[PDB]
């Protein structure tokens, strides 16, 4: 007669987490006027056409 | 006095983003027990950490 219970226990977490973006973007015009010609810049149709 | 005309226009756009995350854990759990006919013993240990 003697009773003996024993209980080990271990648990590990890691996570890594990684993001990267990067962005280039270059405009150049020529000819118009240049008021104009930043205007292209928005991409939109009717500043494209003013230029 | 010479005037040229020169309209013209450049841009110029550059941005980078970054994200970095690490997460750790650790849990640990342990559980004793002891007997005698007249006696009775138990121990409990627990952590964690984060």
């Amino acid at each position: 007669t003697g009773q003996l219970s024993a209980e080990a226990k271990a648990k590990y977490g890691e996570s890594i987490s990684s993001f990267t973006q990067y962005s280039n973007t270059h405009q150049e015009v020529r000819g118009g006027d240049g008021a104009k010609a930043h205007g292209v810049f928005s991409g939109k149709k009717e500043d494209f056409q003013a230029w | 006095v010479d005037v040229q005309q020169n309209d013209s226009a450049t841009y110029t756009n550059v941005s980078g983003n970054t994200i970095s995350e690490y997460q750790r854990s650790l849990a640990t759990s342990v559980a004793i027990e002891g007997r005698y006919n007249f006696f009775s013993g138990s121990l409990s240990t627990d952590f964690d950490s984060n």
